[PDB]
């Protein structure tokens, strides 16, 4: 998961 | 429930689970894992946000643990700390  | 709230409409586990109605079932992370960790679906792609800290995450992959991702990207989230403790968050 990564930040938007 | 934490003192601080970014999305009051998503304060309840039941509300957060409801956003996963149209969650793509090809994404390899289950809605209950996300909702339990404070996340709700914002309705585009696999984009989610935490109801407490407003932290936003996408591109969920097999093996991702929503609690572990919550603590690595948004380590000062009040909900995260109340649920898992200062001790869990690097
Ligand atoms: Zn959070």
């Amino acid at each position: 998961a990564r930040t938007k | 429930s934490p003192e601080f709230i970014s999305n009051l409409s998503m304060q309840t586990h039941a509300a957060r689970m409801r956003t996963f109605m149209y969650w793509p079932s090809s994404v390899p992370v289950q809605p209950e894992q996300l909702a339990s960790a404070g996340f709700y679906y914002v309705g585009r792609n696999d984009d989610v946000k935490c109801f407490c800290c407003d932290g936003g995450l996408r591109c969920w992959e097999s093996g991702d643990d929503p609690w572990v991702e919550h603590a690595k990207w948004f380590p000062r989230c009040e909900f995260l700390i109340r649920m898992k403790g200062q001790e869990f968050v690097d």
